[PDB]
């Protein structure tokens, strides 16, 4: 219950701070709105009431969802400084800023939606659809790297 | 009392696990390893409270594993978990 609004309220913080940041906002926006995905089942199951209890299984998947969002709540802060971003964008190679965390995030989210419909018995939706989290990455990666070399 | 578990070191078949703890209050740990999901079996080994690495080999390439920490305390823990893909 308590654990369950905390996860609920840190992913809608997470999706607040993303839309907050001036640089590489592609890849931040990205990352707020693929939280916001994998928060709404969980919102939909704290709508139930009282009446649904997770089990230690799903709780364990909630938990390392939980210290995912705060795996990327410190990167959100550390990027949120341009010199932190030149001194990334500068030393990596494909130059996407979360693509440790997003990895993090899709393996979770398929381990919360078998989850969520075989033992909550809850309908889940696919998160986005377009292309694959890996050329999603790919593509506002060169779209951030191109606008931050035109800031003067 | 153990954070911030990740991977910093791995092959398709042994990772290198590494985690912050204040070791110098900690007894020893508990490694667990396993397949994710299906009531998989887990495997089981001690590590001393000195350390804050660990080493886990005879994996499976291309499998998602859960990977758990125990700390135990004898002076004075909730576990911690995450999952990576070999
Ligand atoms: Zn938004
Ligand atoms: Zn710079
Ligand atoms: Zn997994
Ligand atoms: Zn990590």
């Amino acid at each position: 219950s308590e654990n369950l609004k905390h996860i609920i309220t840190l992913g809608q913080v997470i999706h607040k701070r993303c839309e907050e940041m001036k640089y590489c906002k592609k890849q931040c926006r990205r990352l707020g709105h693929r939280v916001l995905g994998l928060i709404k089942p969980l919102e939909m199951l704290q709508d139930q009431g009282k009446r649904s209890v997770p089990s230690e299984k799903l709780t364990t998947a909630m938990n390392r969802f939980k210290a995912a969002l705060e795996e990327a709540n410190g990167e959100i802060e550390k990027f949120s400084n341009r010199s932190n971003i030149c001194r990334f964008l500068t030393a990596s190679q494909d130059k996407i800023l979360f693509k440790d965390v997003n990895r993090k995030l899709s393996d979770v989210w398929k381990e919360l939606s078998l989850l969520l419909q075989v033992e909550q018995r809850m309908p889940v939706s696919p998160i986005s659809q377009g292309a694959s989290w890996a050329q999603e990455d790919q593509q506002d990666a060169d779209e951030d790297r191109r606008a931050f070399q035109m800031l003067r | 009392v153990p954070t911030k578990l990740e991977v910093v070191a791995a092959t398709p078949t042994s990772l290198l696990i590494s985690w912050d703890a204040d070791t110098y209050y900690i007894w020893y740990y508990r490694i667990t390893y396993g397949e994710t999901g299906g009531n998989s079996p887990v495997q089981e080994f001690t590590v001393p409270g000195s350390s804050s690495t660990a080493t886990i080999s005879g994996l499976s390439p291309g499998v998602d594993y859960t990977i758990t920490v125990y700390a135990f305390s004898d002076y004075y823990s909730s576990p911690i978990s995450i999952n990576y893909r070999t």
